[PDB]
């Protein structure tokens, strides 16, 4: 048998009654657990409960909205997500990131909530208690020292969700329901840059939603890396939505992943009107270069980390504009 | 704390106390003592104990089993029928697609999976299907002609084949 | 007939119905969950230790220490430094410390943090050169410098056959350590009966008979008070061919328990306990003439061994070993050093201790080729040993070389003549050579019994029983040993029933490493087949008023030679047979010439010596993005000379999984330390191919015909890994223009190669 | 119908959902699979389920498993402390107060409620104990003597 | 009386544990009455 | 249980001179033990 | 027992013995009595 707390597991079948459930301590909500199983099997977390969300009912429609806006409650599995017919034709960084998560099987329930939602990771805390007990556990959890950058005035655990960055470029809001009722914000700001404290989500409060805005004269895409072909998290993770006017470059949008304790939105205005050469690709390569801030909190390298991070910048704008 | 859990396994209705901590592959390998299932990692990176919930592939280590509750439930064990080997495990077994068979039953169900939604699979799509799931003995090559020889065998003869 | 037919594994049918019990699944309702206290210091020595608190909470059963296992044990006779339970100092991080057994895993996690151990932490070592500086403290007070083993030798005159070469090049490669990974976890389930003070061990061992002597040394109880089984094994590469401590541990926590532990390990604790391939640097130095042939070779070899003597011995006396056979070399230079770390053991890991340096000598023979104007495929066929028999200067005796048919069938399956050198940009070709042992012709304890022992039994019923030793880990062993029994026989396959490594029914065996099993065991297999067969020969011909010779066995049928009858139904002749007799029980043996196990003046010259070689030639086809750097290896051709193919359906799979092996070394996996902590003990940072980068690998077989394996086998499952890595080295070179001298070839390391070379030129 | 079902059964705490038609026996050798209580016949005739409910001899083939909730169940499986005989079964192997084995665990349970109770048992307390309980193999001869050592044994523990 | 008998049909293979005294006669008479070859047939006799 | 595999145990030890707990004894198994009649007629203790 | 096991192992290996037993032909009864051989044994149990 393998050990965890033991916590009760609830399954409420409204958002109401899973709001309430997520008031008491030590409380936590819980979509297919790919994320979270794996660490509480390994000790990083000691729940009283566990809020299952997969058996609230409509939590995971797909539909479109009247204005063209594409609706996911956060239920819906990034496998339905991948496969979707209208997403795919419409919005296809969308089913590109989902897809790239993970393996099949994982998506065959992982949650659209619980992909933006999960866990930072670095190689002191996805490990065993034995290994973090022994070490002195770290800041993000059971200790007071970062080891990976020893000033420790934050956690600088990396953020490797592979949806995010492709909801941000694509305008995507995020609806949120909590004891205070709802709320709505743009997607990007779902998260904080900080490792041990890495979304804007309050007690008591679950996304519940994705909205997508239809696309207009934007193409979007997203373009991860790793070492094996599936399952890894992104080294790196890059989505652009780009417009073009004849030659010239009228609209950007670039979302970097698996560099920051955050999925971030770079500025690029400074390409605004620009042409797509060499020249431009350079400066969004160094926009992107100012924006990342890749760490070791990966058993792999940061010099190539951050390499793979600008040069996919550019293979990903390149293959929107000769598109 | 222990509460109800009613599901379909293997084709029958289970209705048991529950501890509601329990994942889905203890319950199965301790409590129902179904050994087919197999853990090969500390979680959710090999794909040992994959099963079937509901037709789909599902971490059995990864997943509370109270989160399947009025669900049906299929592991290795219900494949064949009596004793009489599925087209599915006869073409595992018959092209070598298993050597040491530790991974096999979780290679298996990932690759039922595929077959019940896509009966006629590319070899990229068998890839792709079985991603997630590790095998250390047989470099793969075998496991793909296993899962396209199972394909054919169960395929349609008014389809295109 | 059975052999050379494609067939599926005589016990398939469990393994994919989810009936066949591996360690972890076997029921014992009565069992203790027993676990244990690891150090979480990479060197330090052990102070004090109280465990009263831990023995006082309730549910603990019992709870042990190093002062319970006051023997070692090594695989080596010669090198036993490591205690069950440490004593005076740990030297990894991992070391166990302290082991409890309780009534469940919640009682057992709390009774390890009950334990309160003091240490004085010591300096720790991750590098050779580390451990190696002056003043470094020793992991070992035998050896002062941390160097388990040195190797020096000389074959011919290396100085003066590299003043006759035309050319001479050395590089240095890097090997990165590489675990495992069998896909089912490390167990023991350990039943000590106290009324009758007898243990029975269920373990997931390649070895039960290594195990059998060293819980019986390590617990100083009797050998016949101990039974070892091995039930299914989900694999072992070479993982569990020693005697782990958990199964020691198990068997101490049962019989101090006074009854049943199950001992279950994590995935990290697998890693933990590794015993796999060193870090290896290696400098290769080779001399050759304008028209390609070798004259020289000088080799160095420094491995990081891990903090106990383990296979350290045999693994660097390996690096060396296999540098003959393959190639017609004049004169060989062979220095290495085997060297302490603090950092699990390594070990014995597919194509034991002779991976790096093949693949070293294979890239820089390729590189120099290049150079000279001579093309890859080429400058081997031109090496190829002269005559066979060969009778190498390190004394090995090759009786079969199937090395020219290999080369010749990769090179027209690739299309290399039409494709090398005139592929689309960013693609690429490699070939290489590699070749390795069927079986260490010497067995590690001189105890003067046969290499091999097979025991047949045949009653009134007409089944055959077959009881090996053998350990099936996923191979076929059990279906090879049928095979051969069968063919001689003449009969079916499915007449034999096959009982398999339990010590209290089946004959000892000396354990599945090495390619040993289906030479020796094959070997043994036959002649107690051929007992059998004169038994029943003599049973037919008296009643068939005919004379022994002139019996035939025919698919189940004993007739006359040429006769118009058919004769007599085996079951007929098992009636015959029984009269006078009642039950047939045969003995078969089989035994390695003196001659094949090497030369008694040169020391250390068994380790390499063996009845005869697998060879494999292949050939592989990869591309390079130079966007991210990463390296996807395509199709490989590969041709093994496995003498003859018993099972060419397990033969394939067997060489598809060595070259899978070799690939997952050559471009993803690595173990990375931090200053003695393991940043790899997960699955998903330890980077073992998934089946969609994994390449599609066809596999010809080429059946030279050894003279003395059973029906003229040879090994086939280690010879064919090592050549991966140099052949998608040199398809890499062709790809994208960059020469790693670092594996593996991960993104990492070819966009660094590729910001070098475009820095200059 | 299946109903919650608590009670502790060989020193262990159980909550299981069971019939409400569930005989004790088959709860103890089908649900949690202790085949050491047997079934010797057809009902309540040779004391071959013997098992102990709150220390006292029970037929478990003659019992709903729903009668002994919150009660102290134990079977043969229970006596020995790990793997090491306790004296009453010490007892019966020694003297040999058993042959087949098959009626033996239902003897020693009864045996052992008798020793609770009555720790210094005379013959015939011994036999009124065992009346229900029939053993074809030993003519009881050695089973009277096996009660008798077992009871000495216990005394000067 | 009792009979645990388990047939395999991908092998065509019998293995019985059962009630007996005799399981050589046992073996003899299931062959025999099944029609089935001696050598597909496995009798074991457990405790009794 | 009349005591046979005890009986072959005793009798074979006493010919080795070891002790009884050095004997292992494995029965009724067709796979593995050689064919014995059966445990009737009360001819186990003299031909076994 | 164990050094004198140590020593038969030696060019030997796993050793393996067959013992049998067989009643003489006399104490089978007389051929030319009508199923003289039921009641026909080596020796009799007696009891007073
Ligand atoms: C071997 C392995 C490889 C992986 N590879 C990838 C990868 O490449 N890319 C990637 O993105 N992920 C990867 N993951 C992470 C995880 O599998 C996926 O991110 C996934 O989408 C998890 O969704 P889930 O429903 O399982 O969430 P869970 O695991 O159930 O939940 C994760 C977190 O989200 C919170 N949460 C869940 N639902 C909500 C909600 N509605 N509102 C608020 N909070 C919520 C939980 O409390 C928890 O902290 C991997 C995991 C493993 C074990
Ligand atoms: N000629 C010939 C040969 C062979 N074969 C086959 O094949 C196999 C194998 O063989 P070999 O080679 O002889 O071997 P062995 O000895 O038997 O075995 C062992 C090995 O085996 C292999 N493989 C395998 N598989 C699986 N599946 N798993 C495993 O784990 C393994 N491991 C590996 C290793 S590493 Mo060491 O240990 O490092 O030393 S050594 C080793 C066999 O059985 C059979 O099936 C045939 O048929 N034929
Ligand atoms: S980044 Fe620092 S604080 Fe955050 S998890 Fe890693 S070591 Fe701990
Ligand atoms: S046991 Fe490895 S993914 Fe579940
Ligand atoms: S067959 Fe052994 S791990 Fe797949
Ligand atoms: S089984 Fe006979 S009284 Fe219960
Ligand atoms: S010992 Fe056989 S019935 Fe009692």
């Amino acid at each position: 048998m393998n050990i965890l707390t033991d916590f009760r597991t609830h399954r409420p079948a409204t958002l109401a009654d899973a709001v309430n459930a997520l008031a008491a301590e030590a409380t936590l909500p819980l979509g297919a657990g790919t994320d979270l199983l794996p660490n509480l099997r390994r000790g990083l977390g000691h729940p009283a409960a566990l809020v299952d969300l997969t058996g609230i009912d409509g939590l995971a429609t797909i539909s479109t909205l009247a204005d063209g806006s594409l609706r996911i409650g956060a239920g819906a599995t990034l496998e339905a997500i991948a496969e979707h017919d209208a997403i795919r034709t419409t919005w296809p960084a969308l089913a590109q990131a989902a897809e790239s998560v993970a393996g099949p099987t994982h998506r065959a329930a992982a949650t659209l909530g619980g992909n933006l939602c999960q866990d930072t990771r670095c190689t002191f805390y996805n490990q065993s208690e034995w290994w973090r007990s022994g070490n002195g556990y770290c800041l993000k959890y059971k200790g007071d020292k970062c080891h990976v950058i020893v000033k420790s005035d934050r956690c600088y655990a990396t953020y490797h969700g592979d949806v995010a960055p492709a909801l941000m470029v694509l305008d995507a809001r995020a609806e949120i329901v909590g004891p205070a009722g709802k709320r709505t914000v743009p997607v990007a700001q779902l998260f904080r840059e900080s490792g041990a404290e890495h979304l804007t989500l309050e007690k008591g409060e679950l996304l519940a939603a994705i909205e997508v805005p239809p696309t207009g004269a934007w193409s979007a895409a997203y373009s991860k890396v790793r070492i094996r072909d599936a399952v890894d998290f992104p080294l790196a993770g890059v989505a652009a939505a780009l417009q073009r006017d004849g030659d010239r470059i009228a609209g950007l949008r670039v979302a970097i992943t698996g560099s920051n304790s955050a999925p971030l939105m770079v500025p690029v205005d400074a390409l605004l009107g620009g042409n797509w050469d060499d020249a431009a690709a350079e400066t969004l390569a160094q926009l992107v270069r100012k924006t990342s801030n890749v760490l070791r909190t990966t058993i792999t390298g940061v010099k190539y980390r951050r390499r793979v991070l600008l040069a996919i910048s550019r293979k990903v704008v390149d293959q929107l504009w000769e598109a | 704390m222990k509460n109800i859990l009613r599901l379909t396994l293997n084709g029958r209705a289970r209705e048991d106390l529950v501890p509601d901590n329990m994942l889905l592959l203890d319950y199965l390998r301790e409590t129902v003592g179904l050994t087919g299932t197999k853990q090969g990692c500390d979680g959710g990176e090999c794909g040992a104990c994959t099963v079937l919930v509901d037709d789909r592939p599902r971490l059995a280590c990864s997943t509370l089993a109270h989160q399947v509750a009025g669900k049906k439930v299929e592991t290795v064990e219900s494949l064949a029928t009596q004793g009489t080997l599925s087209k599915l495990q006869a073409a595992f077994h018959e092209k070598l697609g298993t050597q040491c068979g530790f991974c096999t039953p979780g290679m298996i169900m990932a690759s039922e999976a595929l077959l019940r939604k896509n009966p006629s699979p590319s070899r990229d799509e068998i890839k792709a299907a079985l991603a997630g799931n590790l095998c250390r003995c047989t470099g793969y090559v075998k496991i793909i002609k296993s899962v396209e020889t199972a394909a054919a065998a169960r395929l349609c003869e008014e389809g295109a084949r | 007939g059975t052999v050379g037919v494609r067939t599926p594994l005589v016990d398939g049918v469990e393994k994919v119905t989810g009936k066949a019990k591996y360690t972890a699944d076997i029921a014992a309702p009565d069992a203790l969950v027993g676990r244990i206290l690891r150090s979480p210091h990479a060197h330090a020595r052990i102070l004090a230790i109280d465990t009263s608190a831990a023995e006082a909470l309730e549910g603990v059963i019992a709870v042990c220490t190093g002062a319970e296992t006051p023997v070692p044990f090594g695989v080596l006779p010669i090198a036993e430094n490591e205690y069950p339970l440490a004593r005076d100092k740990v030297r990894y991080r991992g070391d166990p410390v302290a082991a409890v057994a309780a009534i469940d895993e919640v009682t057992a996690e709390k009774a390890l943090a009950l334990i309160k151990v003091d240490y004085e932490v010591l300096p720790a070592y991750m590098t050779p050169k580390a451990a190696m500086k002056a003043g470094a403290i020793a992991l070992h007070d035998d050896k002062p410098n941390n160097i388990l083993r040195e190797v020096h030798a000389e074959f011919g005159d290396v100085a003066a056959a590299f003043a006759e070469a035309d050319l001479i090049r050395e590089k240095t490669y890097t090997f990165a350590e590489v675990n495992h990974v069998h896909m089912e976890l490390n167990a023991t389930l350990a039943e000590y009966d106290p009324v009758r003070d007898m243990l029975t061990l269920n373990t997931t061992t390649q070895v039960p008979y290594y195990v059998h002597l060293k819980v019986a040394a390590c617990l100083q109880m009797d050998s016949a008070r101990i039974r070892v089984i091995k039930p299914f094994l989900g694999g072992g590469f070479g993982a569990r061919t020693e005697a782990l401590h958990f199964e020691i541990i198990a068997g101490l926590l049962a019989r101090k328990a006074k009854g049943t532990v199950r001992l279950l390990q994590t995935r990290e604790e697998t890693f933990i306990a590794h015993r796999g391939r060193p870090w290896t640097e290696v400098k290769m130095k080779i001399g050759l003439k304008k028209d390609g042939k070798i004259a020289a070779l000088a080799l160095e070899a420094t491995q990081a061994g891990g903090a106990y003597a383990g296979y350290g011995i045999i693994t660097i006396l390996y690096t060396g070993a296999l540098m003959h056979g393959l190639y017609h070399i004049p004169a060989i230079k062979h220095d290495a050093w085997r060297v302490y770390t603090n950092t699990p053991p390594c070990g014995a890991m597919r194509g034991h201790g002779t991976v790096d340096t093949r693949a070293a000598f294979e890239a820089l023979l390729t590189e120099m080729g290049e150079e000279l104007g001579i093309d890859s495929l080429k400058i081997r066929q031109i090496n190829m040993l002269p005559q066979i028999p060969y009778v190498t200067m390190y004394a090995q005796r090759v009786m079969s070389y199937g090395v020219p048919e290999c080369l010749e069938k990769v090179k027209a399956a690739s299309g290399w003549e039409e494709r090398k050198g005139k592929l689309p940009k960013g693609r690429g070709l490699g070939i290489a050579l590699s070749h390795f042992v069927s079986g260490t012709s010497t067995p590690k304890h001189w105890t003067g019994e046969p290499h091999a022992t097979v025991n047949l039994k045949l009653d009134f019923d007409g089944g055959i029983t077959l009881l090996t030793g053998a350990a099936d880990i996923g191979q076929g062993s059990n279906t090879m040993a049928s095979q051969v029994a069968a063919e001689v026989l003449g009969v079916r396959l499915s007449r034999i029933r096959v009982i398999s490594a339990d010590s209290a029914l089946t004959p000892k065996d000396n354990g599945s490493y090495s390619s040993r099993v289906t030479f020796m065991v094959g070997n043994a297999s036959i002649s107690a087949a051929e007992e059998l067969k004169g038994v029943l020969v003599k049973a037919a011909a008296k009643k068939l008023d005919a004379r022994e010779e002139d019996i035939e066995v025919i698919d189940e049928m004993f007739m006359v030679s040429g006769s118009q009858d058919p004769g007599l139904s085996f079951q007929e002749v098992v009636k015959a047979a029984m009269v006078d007799s009642g039950t047939i029980t045969v003995k078969g043996t089989y035994t390695c010439p003196t001659e094949f196990q090497g030369d008694k003046k040169i020391r250390g010259s068994a380790i390499g010596a063996t009845m005869g070689f697998c060879y494999a030639a292949q050939v592989v086809e990869a591309s390079v993005d130079e966007i991210t750097g990463k390296v996807t290896a395509h199709k490989v051709w590969v041709a093994v000379d496995v003498g003859k193919a018993l099972n060419p359906l397990a033969v394939e799979g067997q060489t598809q999984g060595g070259v899978w092996m070799g690939m997952g070394q050559a471009l993803s996996e690595e173990t990375v330390y931090d200053n003695g902590r393991m940043v790899h003990g997960n699955i998903l940072d330890y980077r073992v191919p998934t089946i969609v980068e994994s390449p599609d690998i066809e596999v010809i077989i080429v059946e030279s015909m050894d003279p003395n394996g059973p029906f003229g086998a040879k090994e086939a499952s280690e010879g064919m890994l090592a050549g991966f890595l140099p052949a998608i080295h040199e398809a890499v070179y062709e790809a994208v223009g960059v020469r790693a001298t670092d594996f593996p070839l991960s993104p990492d390391r070819i966009t660094e190669l590729l910001d070098a070379k475009e820095a200059a030129a």
